[PDB]
């Protein structure tokens, strides 16, 4: 058998499905979902990590002249001075007075660190989800695991089960992200071969195994003071460290519906948004035949109690008649109340005791036991404690039963003013009526 | 409040609307008799409407 049926993506929250085929007791099945993850398809670009200035020895020449020649560097620096005088700690390094020269050079490399210590960029793309589902039916309990997208067919009890597709694409993460251990941040970044000096980006690089790389940190050089061996060199910090003190609000104390957002991979999990279809293919030895199940007459109901919460504070009671005792299937046909057990012991007494939830201020309902059918309408009290810890257990319905009090007051004050107009316009076309027969 | 407001000014109108019919079906009624030279309206009617 082919059955389809649409569940509520909400983790925790249990679900309830009916199959009925004719000649055949119907069947309940309890669903729920566990866990599910939220993945998207990340295409690096590049990589940033805090960088390092090398700069050599500077070459000092006594009575001569020096030229250097540009290298492939980045940010390769160099330059040459005259008239310099050196001191050491002995003495004069030369004898010429005025006819010294001094080349310096410096340039800009990687970190010995940057392959552990780095942030990198990503660009976000269509995404995937993967999620767990507990499954029980009569005997039959299991967890399995299943792509939604539409495809992956489990096989769970000789039972075919298929998923998805999700009913609404939604992703937390924006077109372009930065993550960073174990942070994510939805902030834009400048592109390859154009970053700025001091802020982020500044020493750019494919991979982090890359041997080529991208600087621009505005290195500048100076000319040494008097009797002295150095090289004076200024340039603006790293700006991964700047971007580091003040990366912002993170994703993860930022994103909405309560994602958790973990990375390695970049995933968030708890999702809770959208419903899922589910289609099922079912054996024949999974249900019972009609004659070796109870047969229920005249099935009457009632409620004992009813306080609306998050709770199942709700019980009522069921009234029956049989011909021999055994296991039959319990259901609520409506969203507005939810019941906890989905299997129902009957037994020769007549009598059972189920417990339910409900948010509506008087909720009717209509239950069946095996294949009997019955209605229930209840009044309920609203809850004293202000603040609980558990999630909500029951599906989100305020509006009242057509039966209920205030329905009820506007009912027969509508009728009462319904009834007026019906008599004044009645009234009215009489008078019009021998008036117009003169 | 909304629902409240809404429910009222329906329940203000249909009342006001019926009393308004109700009076101009009597005035309807009544008038061709006030036109009538000499004579008079039966006390049955005068009693039934409020006749001057
Ligand atoms: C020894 O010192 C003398 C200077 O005291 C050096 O001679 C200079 O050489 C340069 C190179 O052409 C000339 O421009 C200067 O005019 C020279 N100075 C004098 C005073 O002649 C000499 O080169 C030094 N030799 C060594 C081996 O260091
Ligand atoms: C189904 O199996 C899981 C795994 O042990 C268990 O935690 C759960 O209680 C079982 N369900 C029922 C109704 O026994």
């Amino acid at each position: 058998y082919e059955h389809s049926t649409v569940m509520p993506n909400v983790v925790g929250f249990p679900y309830k499905a009916h199959i009925e085929r004719p000649g055949y007791s119907p069947l309940t099945l309890q669903m729920q979902v566990v866990e599910t993850s939220l993945e998207p398809t990340l295409n690096l670009e590049y990589i940033t990590c805090e960088y390092k200035t090398v700069v050599p020895s500077p070459y000092v020449k006594c009575c001569g002249a020096s030229e250097c020649s540009t290298k492939e560097k980045p940010d390769y620096q160099c330059k040459v001075y005259t008239g310099v005088y050196p001191f050491m700690w002995g003495g004069a390094y030369c004898f010429c007075d005025s006819e010294n020269t001094q080349l310096s050079e410096a340039y800009v490399d990687r970190s010995d660190v940057c392959r552990h210590d780095h942030a990198s960029a990503y660009k976000a793309h269509t995404a995937s989800l993967k999620a767990k589902v507990r499954v029980m039916y009569g005997n039959v309990n299991q967890t399995v695991d299943v792509y939604v997208n539409g495809d992956h067919a489990v096989t769970i009890g000789g039972t075919q089960f298929i998923f998805g597709p999700l009913s609404s694409a939604w992703t937390p993460f924006d077109n372009k992200i930065v993550v960073y251990k174990d942070e994510v941040f939805n902030q834009d970044f400048p592109p390859y071969g154009s970053g700025q000096p001091g802020r982020f980006g500044d020493i750019q690089s494919r991979t982090v195994e890359s041997n080529d790389l991208y600087a621009n940190t505005a290195l500048k050089l100076a000319r040494p003071s008097p009797g002295m061996v150095h090289v004076p060199y200024t340039q603006t910090p790293s700006g991964f460290k700047y971007w580091l003190k003040e990366k912002g609000t993170a994703l993860n104390t930022k994103a909405p519906f309560g994602c958790q957002i973990k990375t390695n991979p970049v995933r968030a999990m708890n999702c809770a948004v959208g419903n899922i279809p589910v289609s099922m293919n079912l054996p024949d030895s999974a249900f019972t035949r009609i004659v070796e199940a109870p047969t229920i007459i005249d099935l009457t109901c009632t409620v004992a109690t009813c306080t609306h919460s998050s709770d199942f504070g709700g019980v009522l009671t069921l009234t029956y008649k049989t011909d021999k005792n055994g296991d039959c299937s319990v259901h609520s046909h409506s969203n507005v109340a939810t019941l906890q057990e989905a299997t129902a012991k009957v037994k020769t007494a007549g009598k059972v005791t189920l417990h339910f939830s409900t948010a509506s201020a008087s909720p009717s309902f209509v239950v069946s036991l095996c294949s009997a059918r019955a209605t229930c309408s209840a009044s309920c009290e609203p809850p004293k404690d202000h603040i609980v810890p558990y999630a909500a257990s029951h599906s989100n319905v305020v509006f009242p039963d057509m039966s209920g009090t205030a329905l009820s007051w506007v009912q027969k004050i509508s009728g009462g003013l319904g009834a007026f107009a019906i008599g004044a316009i009645l009234v009215l076309v009489v008078v019009t009526c021998i008036g117009l027969r003169r | 409040v909304s629902a409240v407001v809404g429910m009222s000014l329906l329940a203000l109108i249909s009342i006001f609307a019926s009393c308004y019919m109700l009076v101009a079906a009597r005035s309807k009624c009544l008038t061709p008799y006030a036109l009538t030279p000499g004579a008079a309206v039966p006390w049955t009617l005068g009693i039934l409407c409020c006749a001057p």
